């Protein structure tokens, strides 16, 4: 298994489509992470599109009270 | 008040429960303790060194050389040892200006999130903030950042204004809403319609200027006073 | 505001002795002050990688723009993504790109240009379609000028004064926007805080390469040349003097990149509170995300750094 990088070429890991969250950084966007070892491009998140429209309006009808830690 | 409190009640226990499941999320203070005692150890290994000279034993090149050429071999140890210490302390001082930093920031979130309610989104955690309640941590301080949340959206159709006998109604607070036969009027933050009157309405101008206004009437809480 | 210098790596004994056993053999005697400035390097190059995490990764949605762009009036081609363009940079971004130009080793950043521009536009998407209802919690689509209505209530004015002059605000606007893109493209030495950046990270590499030129007090600057003109005795004190004082270079080079790696962290502190209170958010702050009464503030990605339209 050789992939050749941006930041190198690295030995030992198989380049995989599927993209998930950055588990070891490597460089350009490339992480790798142990599923045997793999390499893939990191994913910045899950698309979201908004329903925008020029009348219409989203309003909450519930809430929830949130505790979050900070050090 | 019941669901409120029974929400705030999980939350504490869910965060106490991550607190003692998850090593990683407390990593800053043990990453503080791993680099000062890191640092303090390698100024203490890095007395074993010969800093270019025969010997690292100061009085082994006393003993072994004549004190002519022992004495340069003791300047050259004195001088390694010197530039290793001011190496030292200068990393220390870089670290220190960190870490006051760091502490400057520890010191406002006190006062501004657990002192008062902060409107500066993000400062005092995700979402509207409501209190912060602080707690101590070896070599730092730990913030519980209470936050109110919004869930459960709906879809409704909005309209600027209302023109009701050619005069344009706008919200006195809250905006305009229909479920899609009936408007009403309510706050931002939360579902409460309500029936469009007088009093939480104010009037400005006529219907021709205003983009996108509708039809609608305005009830007058004063007519069925004097209707009797 | 800039953000991120370059992550920079040394090979401490490439740099010092070239392809000299016996200068390593002496370098060994010295200690572990290789691993130091291996540590330290480390160090701010994990930084500057956190430093560009924590300005740009605010949002944890990737939102897009509706495929008709129409909001009320107000025009914003100059700052959305363009489909055309490869690289998918807005116009104010391209032209922010385009007015910004051994032993040694530059590493590549963690986060590409594309990934930038990306997360800039789900935040340029979010703010325009969402308001500022999305840096809070779920998004809540809103008409744009009612989006505005709320903004200029917030800074006590009334709905109906936008309400009846939406026209000329939204004109306004487009104007304004014009003429900072001409600005940029006009005057030279805007942009003069990221160009600054890298001609000190230039200056400092080719001041310590020149350095390797320096004879040190002794009788040559070539390693080579030492060890075949002199017997061993004075050899190792030649070579001493040299590598000592390529160890001061090096220090010295290391000592310096650390505060500016302070500096810069600092300063990229500031532009993650700009990005989250200006950008997720109104501000009652004065004079903190603009001159005047803050309304709203658009995101836009530039080389080591960050550029918000207020
Ligand atoms: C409000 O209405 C819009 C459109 O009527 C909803 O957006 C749709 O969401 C579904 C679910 O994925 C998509 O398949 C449609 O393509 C969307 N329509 C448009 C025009 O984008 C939206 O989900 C509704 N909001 C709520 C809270 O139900
Ligand atoms: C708002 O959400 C809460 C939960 O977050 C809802 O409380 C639930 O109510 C149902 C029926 O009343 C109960 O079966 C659940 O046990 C409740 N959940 C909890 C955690 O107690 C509440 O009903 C929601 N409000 C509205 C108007 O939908
Ligand atoms: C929109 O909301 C209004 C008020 O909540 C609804 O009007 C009431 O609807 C109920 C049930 O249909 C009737 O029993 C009442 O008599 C109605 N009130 C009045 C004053 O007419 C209206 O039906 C809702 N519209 C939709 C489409 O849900
Ligand atoms: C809202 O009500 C006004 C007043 O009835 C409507 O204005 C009328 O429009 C019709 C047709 O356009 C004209 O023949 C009348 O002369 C208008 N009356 C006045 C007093 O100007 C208006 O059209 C209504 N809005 C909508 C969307 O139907
Ligand atoms: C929004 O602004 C863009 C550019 O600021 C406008 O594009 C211009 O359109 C006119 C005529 O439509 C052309 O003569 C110019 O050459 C265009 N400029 C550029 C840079 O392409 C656009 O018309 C404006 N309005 C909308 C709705 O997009
Ligand atoms: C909203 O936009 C649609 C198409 O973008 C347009 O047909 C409609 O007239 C607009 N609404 C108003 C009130 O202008």
């Amino acid at each position: 298994n050789v992939f050749q990088t941006r930041a190198g070429c690295l030995i030992g890991a198989e380049y995989v489509n599927n993209s998930y969250e950055c588990d070891i950084p490597i460089g350009a966007g490339i992480c790798a992470s142990y599923q045997s070892i793999i390499a893939y491009t990191m994913s910045l998140g899950a698309e979201n599109s908004v329903a925008y429209s020029n009348n219409s309006i989203a309003i909450p009808t519930n809430f929830t009270i949130s505790v979050t830690t900070e050090i | 008040q019941k669901l409120i409190a029974n929400q705030f009640n999980s939350a504490i226990g869910k965060i106490q429960d991550s607190l003692s499941s998850t090593p990683s999320a407390l990593g800053k203070l043990q990453d503080v303790v791993n680099h000062n005692a890191q640092a303090l150890n390698t100024l203490v290994k890095q007395l074993s060194s010969k800093f270019g000279a025969i010997s690292s034993v100061l009085n082994d090149i006393f003993s072994r050389l004549d004190p002519p050429e022992a004495e340069v071999q003791i300047d050259r140890l004195i001088t390694g040892r010197l530039q290793s210490l001011q190496t030292y302390v200068t990393q220390q001082l870089i670290r220190a200006a960190e870490i006051r930093a760091s502490a400057n920031l520890a010191a406002t979130k006190m006062s501004e999130c657990v002192l008062g309610q902060s409107k500066r989104v993000d400062f005092c955690g995700k979402g509207y903030h409501l209190m912060s309640f602080p707690q101590s941590a070896p070599h730092g301080v730990v913030f519980l950042h209470v936050t109110y949340v919004p869930a459960q959206e709906k879809n409704f159709t909005t309209a600027p204004a209302i023109c009701h006998d050619g005069k344009a109604h706008f919200p006195r607070e809250g905006v305009f809403v229909s479920n899609g036969t009936h408007w009403f009027v309510t706050q931002r933050n939360f579902y409460e319609p309500q029936i469009i009157t007088t009093d939480n309405t104010f009037v400005s101008g006529n219907c021709d200027v205003v983009i996108g206004i509708v039809n609608n009437t305005v009830y007058d809480p004063l007519q069925p006073e004097l209707d009797s | 505001l800039p953000v991120s210098m370059t992550k920079t790596s040394v090979d401490c004994t490439m740099y010092i002795c070239g392809d000299s056993t016996e200068c390593s053999n002496l370098l060994l005697q010295y200690g572990s002050f290789c691993t130091q400035l291996k540590r330290a390097l480390t160090g701010i190059a994990v930084e500057q990688d956190k430093n560009t995490q924590e300005v740009f990764a605010q949002v944890k949605q990737i939102y897009k723009t509706p495929p008709i762009k129409y909001f009320g009036g107000f025009n914003f081609s100059q700052i959305l993504p363009d489909p055309s363009k490869p690289s998918k940079r807005s116009p104010i971004e391209d032209l922010l790109f385009n007015k910004v130009t051994k032993g040694l080793t530059v590493l590549p950043p963690l986060l590409t240009d594309e990934m930038i521009a990306q997360y800039t536009s789900a935040l340029l998407a979010g703010t325009i379609t969402s308001g500022w209802t999305f840096g809070a919690g779920p998004a809540l689509q809103i008409p744009f000028p009612m989006q505005m209505a709320y903004r200029f209530n917030g800074i006590g004015v009334t709905q109906n004064v936008l309400y009846e002059n939406q026209k000329l605000i939204a004109n306004q606007f487009n104007s304004a926007i014009g003429k900072i893109q001409d600005s940029l493209s006009s005057t030279p030495s805007a942009l003069g805080k990221l160009q600054d950046v890298v001609n000190h990270n230039a200056q400092a590499l080719n001041t310590l390469v020149k350095q390797l030129s320096s004879k040190f007090g002794a009788i040559s600057s070539v390693l080579n040349d030492i060890f075949s003109r002199l017997d061993p005795p004075e050899a190792e004190v030649q070579i001493d003097r040299l590598i000592t004082g390529r160890l001061q270079s090096l220090q010295t080079y290391v000592t310096q990149q650390l505060i500016r790696a302070a500096e810069i962290r600092a300063s990229a502190n500031l532009a993650a509170t700009k990005m989250s209170e200006c950008v997720l958010g109104q501000s009652k702050r004065v004079d903190f995300c603009g001159k005047g009464y803050h309304l709203m503030s658009f995101p836009q990605s530039a080389p080591h750094g960050v550029v918000f339209l207020h």
